[PDB]
RNA sequence: GCGAAACAGUACCGUGAGGGAAAGGUGAAAAGAACCCAGAGAUGGGAGUGAAAUAGAUUCUGAAACCAUAUGCCUACAACGUGUCAGAGCACAUUAAUGUGUGAUGGCGUGCGUUUUGAAGUAUGAGCCGGCGAGUUAUGAUAGCAAGCGUUAGUUAACCA
RNA sequence: UUCUCGCAGUCAGACAGUGGGGGAUAAGCUUCAUUGUCAAGAGGGGAAGAGCCCAGAUCAUUAAAUAAGGUCCCCAAAAUA
RNA sequence: UUGUGGUAGACGAGCGUUGUAUUGGAGUUGAAGUCAAAGCGUGAGCAUUGGUGGAUCCAAUACAAGUGAGAAUGCCGGCA
């Protein structure tokens, strides 16, 4: 159908605090500098020990 | 102007009071209820704080009725529901249910405000007096 | 404590010592007003009233009430009228007392 | 104006089928484009008639009120000779006069060489003939210096 | 009387808003009702009629 | 405070901006950084260059400790959009309003910049007071 | 000669549109529900002039013939014993108020007693 | 105010007749942001200048609606024009105030104007905000008021100073 | 309240007590005659209810006692036999 | 003393703003604007102070309004 009326600022705002993204994880990798979410690429984009691909 | 009415701010008495329901008329013991809750007794009560107190009861299920009323004004429940109805009746919660019996015959007989949902955690209906709530200091007494 | 007032219009049991704010009546601003009339008073209550006893009252500053702008409204109608009503206010206590 | 049409005389909407103004009008006095309905007009008469004794009447009375100031000295031809067509004289006059706060007005019938070819460099003063001078001279100034030489000519108007 | 202190003769009389404001009493009202030609655009036809 | 972040009318939706970078409001550099280097969207990239060049100016040119710091406000508001029009069906188009914003992050070493700011109000209600007090001593 | 009057009407209208306070959502920023709401508030406070007055006097009757039945009488009772004899001035809101006194009130039951 | 403070009847639409857009404000003086930094660039920041940099070019002033951010307050059992009066709680002192910020909750609570036989209306129309928008005026007359001037009044037309 | 003068505006009324007709002495139908309410005018009772009852209200003021109407209780509020 | 219920309708009392003319000054020693505020009037209102602000402004006195803005699915400087 179609609207009858406006909603509001703070309904709204309501709305879209659940229509945020999901979250993530976190992971120490081993192979690099910082951490990482689990089971993907870190900063260095290697999983651990194994480095996984190029960078350029 | 102003004659500095009182009410008693950020104040919520609450008094252990408990009563055994058995000389009174139901309807009688009922109104009781009503003026315990509301007011119509109390002097120093404040309305936009809790005004209920604690409230007992003893034999909440075979309170004496004069005349043919137990099975004179039966009691329907119906909601959102199409044909969704259960009428109840007063032989019924003689075996059946006290607790909500007395709840609403004081709610139709109160406001309805949210003021009732925090009453009725502070009120505890019992069918006898062995229960451990009697160690809690209440004063026994009738026509409430 | 207590004593009765009848303050203009209206009347107030009030406890002695204590400020008040009533219709203005117009009582000197520091010098002090005597009223035979009183109930209520030293613990003692008369018959009509209390005799050889006084609300002994005086008032600190003759100030004005906000400004109570009362304004009528029509529903479905060309009536929208204000008026800025400003009552002066007795802001007065009683100090001693007669029994 | 709405008279004025740029384009046909139609309608820029429509009444049946139209979510919009009512305007049959490329114009309308609503319409923040033009097309005003009550503008200022400029039939406006601007005038109002008076009766000529009556204006006479105002006249002596405007002239009697403010023959009463302090600034309208007694003047006549003699001292509009008198000074000299320089402006140095008569700013070296008023300022020992005191004409220079007031708006004093020249009673004059002459205009003298004197004073035509000055009071353009005073800020203060300035020169009206009898038929040249209203109430508007004579009262705003406060202060008219009259003229001996229009006594009996002013007199005659009643 | 200079234009600081002059006061008009009752040349200039009481003013009524039939186009100012919704609260001043007989306003948007038209001043003629709210209804036949009495209170419209060209309104009032030949009276004699 | 010192060292805002500012960019001009940037082509992106409110919802997935204001999403990404208030997963970094609150936050400091790098541990903002390393949580946003895993987001799937194409708003990281063009964000994370005013956060870096404010931090390079605080390296250099402010020279505080940097990670003291952290990202106190990010606000894409409702600057300049933009409109795009394709040809569509019964003859007419369809207008989509490609959204753009003014974006700006501000940066403090406190909770602060909002606590400063009731501070000033008050600070202005004080002084207001002083020169209302100063009229009415002078009456 | 256009009479620009702009300042006055724009201080106005920012006036009119700030003046709703208190309020959610998108009904404190808008001129004709500010309005609206405005003159809601208005027919509130004119109701309210009288039904606080008639609330607040049942409230005096209501608590002063709870402090009379705690004393062991009712109100048409009270006006008798008054009206019959030892008439006092003690009003409902002063009979109301006599109760959150140390025993004031019943200090009037007692006299008001024939 | 001319549609046009103008690179305006221009761009542009329409085959053609025909139409048809509005504009702004640097600083005394470019000193239009030295120096440096972040990305490949944008832009921003320090950075000084400049009286002053929301005057740093949104460059005299720099608003509102709208969009989001949040100091203190409330916050996960509650039927809605979210308000008014009373007022907690929590935190505090001012256009110096029967004090302030919210308002736990009670008392009281069917939007604005037209149709109106009655419209809260579930008739109506307004998304919103900031400016504007509708008994005005000339002539002549009725009334009302004020005024003039003489009892053959008042008064001037064209033309004239 | 007589009269002069300026301006009107209205002839969509609705309901109720009283005479009622028409219709089916049914109609939130018509209709006049008198009065009352809304209209053209609040408020109190009627749970809310335009018209029923009281009632005609500058406004404000936490003063009071009565009308209609309520006092077992929501819902101010009583008993007697 | 009437009052004060009011639509229509008439009548009473007046007010902000632009400019005309009178009349005063303030003026970077700080004006408008703009914002904010625990002021004052039967009412249109009088404003005060403080912040940006860096050149004009504010009181009438009467005048004349392109003088007052919520409605007409109004129009326009911007956005839900």
């Amino acid at each position: 159908a179609v609207q009858q009326r406006r909603s509001s600022k703070h309904r709204r705002d309501k709305r879209r605090s659940h229509d945020a993204l999901t979250a993530q994880a976190l992971s120490v990798c081993q192979k690099c500098g910082k951490k990482k979410l689990f089971h993907r690429v870190c900063s260095c984009g290697m999983y651990g020990d194994l480095r996984v691909k190029k960078a350029y | 102007k102003t004659s500095m009415l009182t009410k008693e701010q950020a104040n919520k008495r609450r008094q252990w009071y408990i009563v055994d329901a058995a000389g009174l008329v139901l309807g009688k013991l009922a109104v009781k209820a009503a003026d315990l809750i509301r007011g119509k007794n109390k002097v120093d009560f404040t309305p936009n704080q809790d005004c209920g107190d604690y409230l007992i009861i003893i034999n909440s299920d075979q309170v004496v009725l004069t005349g043919n009323k137990k099975e004179n004004e039966f009691w329907y429940h119906h909601s959102q529901y199409i044909g969704g109805i259960k009428k109840v009746s007063g032989r019924d919660m003689l075996k059946k249910q006290s607790d909500k019996l007395v709840y609403n015959a004081v709610k139709g007989m109160l406001p309805d405000n949210r003021l009732s949902r925090r009453w009725i955690t502070k009120v505890h209906v019992f069918k006898g007096d062995k229960h451990n709530m009697e160690a809690q200091k209440p004063t026994t007494l009738n026509w409430s | 404590m207590h004593a009765i007032v009848v303050c203009g219009s209206k009347q107030y049991l009030v406890h002695e010592n204590d400020t008040f704010f009533v219709e203005k009546l117009e009582a000197p601003v520091g010098k002090e007003i005597q009223l035979d009339k009183v109930l209520m008073l030293d613990e003692k209550i008369g018959a009509p009233y209390l005799e050889k006893a006084r609300v002994v009252c005086v008032v600190e500053k003759h100030g004005l009430q906000r400004k109570v702008n009362v304004i009528k409204h029509i529903s479905q109608k060309h009536h929208l009228k204000k008026y800025g009503h400003r009552q002066p206010y007795t802001k007065l206590k009683v100090v001693r007392f007669v029994h | 104006t709405k008279g004025e049409v740029r384009g046909g005389g139609k309608k820029p909407y429509k009444q049946k089928h139209t979510g919009k103004a009512r305007q049959g009008s490329t114009r309308n006095p609503h319409f923040v484009g033009g097309g005003i309905v009550f503008g200022p007009k400029p039939n406006r008469n601007y005038s109002l008639k008076l009766n000529k004794k009556a204006h006479t009447a105002a006249l002596h009375t405007v002239w009697s009120e403010k023959l009463a100031s302090d600034n309208t000295h007694l003047v006549d031809q003699n001292l509009f000779n008198k000074t000299e067509g320089k402006t140095k004289v008569m700013m070296q006059f008023l300022k020992s006069a005191k004409l220079l706060d007031k708006n004093v007005l020249f009673v004059v019938n002459t205009l003298n060489t004197n004073l035509e070819q000055s009071t353009s460099n005073i800020k203060n003063v300035q020169v009206k003939h009898l038929d040249k001078v209203s109430v508007r001279d004579l009262m705003l100034a406060n202060a008219l210096l009259v003229e001996k030489e229009v006594l009996k000519a002013l007199e005659g108007k009643f | 009387l200079n234009q600081l202190k002059s006061v008009p003769k009752a040349r200039n009389h009481k003013t009524k808003t039939l186009g100012r404001g919704h609260g001043s009493g007989l306003g948007k009202t038209s001043g003629r009702g709210q209804k036949g030609q009495k209170a419209r655009k060209s309104g009032l036809t030949r009276p004699g009629f | 405070m010192i060292a805002f972040a500012k960019q001009f009318r940037v082509r992106i939706s409110p919802q997935k901006a204001r999403l990404v970078c208030q997963l970094i409001v609150g936050k400091k550099t790098a541990d903002a950084q390393n949580i946003l280097s895993n987001t799937p969207k194409k708003a990281a990239t063009l964000i994370a260059k005013l956060l870096n060049s404010a931090i390079a100016n605080a390296t250099n040119n402010h020279g505080m400790n940097g990670d003291a710091l952290y990202v106190f406000e990010c606000v894409a508001n409702q600057g300049p959009s933009m409109k795009r029009t394709i040809p569509r069906a019964k003859g007419s188009s369809n207008m989509i309003t490609k959204r753009s914003s003014n974006l700006v992050v501000k940066l403090s070493d406190n909770p602060n910049e909002r606590q400063e700011l009731i501070k000033q109000q008050k600070a202005l209600v004080k002084k207001r007071v002083e020169g209302q007090q100063k009229a009415k001593m002078a009456r | 000669m256009r009479i620009k009057g702009g300042k006055q009407t724009r201080v106005r209208r920012k006036k009119w549109l700030k003046q709703a306070s208190g309020s959610f959502g998108t009904r404190h920023a808008s001129y004709k529900v500010a309005k609206q709401t405005v003159i809601q508030a208005a027919k509130y406070a004119y109701r309210d002039r009288r039904n606080k007055k008639r609330d607040f006097r049942s409230l005096w009757i209501l608590r002063l013939n709870a402090a009379l039945r705690e004393q062991g009488m009712t109100y048409s009772v009270f006006i008798n014993l008054l009206k019959k004899h030892n008439i006092e001035i003690n009003r409902k809101v002063l009979s109301e108020l006599a109760i959150k006194e140390p025993s004031k009130f019943n200090l009037i039951v007692q006299k008001v007693k024939s």
